[PDB]
């Protein structure tokens, strides 16, 4: 099928994709640098590379066909609940099998299970991250359907607070029959194999990455010390 | 809870 209208979906969002996300990862140097030596030594250094994330992410949602016809409130809503998502979700793209570990180009910028949890995290949620990761790389997504279900995820009507849910629903609904019928006509077996449903299961699976996020989230910004060490737009999104 | 930032960038 992909109709003429799917085509353009597609087009615009890889196209919107490539201009948010910078394969060479140069804006890294603008970081608070990181320190990997009282831990929490990475919390400045990855506060700033998530709320230059999120950034991205906003940039790449507003980009998202039927969108822009959400309300401002609903937009937020969508945002706020799954910015952390779309950054696990985005971040395959620079993660590695080799060593487990999100490879940006250099040393300095390479994170592994080491650094986030010197950001405050325990196995609590990088355990399920690092198996996120790699159950994501193995189905070896072409890039169309990897940004096609960033922009499915960012527009989810069970976010709490949504308000125009049905009009949610259309926009993403829009979306799945693009990426359903995207997988028919160009994923070609064994790669396709249940390919969608693997797909959809992922972002369940990230619902359960978001929670866990948000009970550390809740603990660290618990004492103003490390709270203070976080970004304006981060304090904002995630919680102030 | 009125996100001035949020709302900015996606203005
Ligand atoms: C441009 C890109 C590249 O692919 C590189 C990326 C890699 C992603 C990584 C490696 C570094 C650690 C990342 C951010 C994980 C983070 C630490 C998990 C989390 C979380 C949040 O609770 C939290 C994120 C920041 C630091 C700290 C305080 C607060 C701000 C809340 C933990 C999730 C994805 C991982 C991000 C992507 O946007």
């Amino acid at each position: 099928k992909l109709s003429e209208e799917q085509q353009h979906i597609i087009a615009i969002l890889l196209d919107a994709h490539h201009k948010t996300y910078d394969p060479t990862y140069a804006d890294f140097r603008d970081f608070r640098p990181p320190v990997r030596m009282s831990p929490l030594s990475m919390l400045p250094h990855l506060a700033d590379l998530v709320s230059y994330s999120i950034q991205k992410v906003i940039g790449f949602a507003k980009m998202i066909p039927g969108f822009r016809d959400l309300t401002s409130d609903d937009q937020i809503v969508l945002l706020k609940s799954s910015a952390i998502e779309v950054i696990m979700l985005r971040s395959n793209q620079s993660f590695t099998m080799d060593d487990m570990s999100w490879d940006c180009g250099s040393q300095d910028y390479k994170y592994d299970v080491t650094d986030v949890s010197k950001a405050g995290h325990t196995l609590e949620l990088i355990e399920p991250l690092i198996k996120f990761q790699v159950g994501l790389k193995k189905l070896n997504l072409h890039e169309e359907e990897h940004v096609l279900l960033m922009a499915i995820c960012i527009v989810s009507p069970d976010r709490p607070g949504v308000q125009d849910a049905k009009l949610v629903e259309a926009i993403q609904d829009r979306l799945s029959n693009t990426l359903q019928t995207y997988i028919r006509c160009r994923h070609p077996p064994p790669g396709s194999h249940q390919l969608y449903a693997k797909m959809i299961q992922k972002l369940a699976d990230l619902r359960s990455l978001n929670e866990e996020h948000s009970k550390q989230y809740r603990s660290l910004s618990f004492q103003p010390e490390n709270s203070m060490k976080l970004t304006p737009l981060v304090l904002e999104v995630f919680g102030n | 809870k009125n996100h001035p930032m949020l709302m900015n960038l996606l203005k």
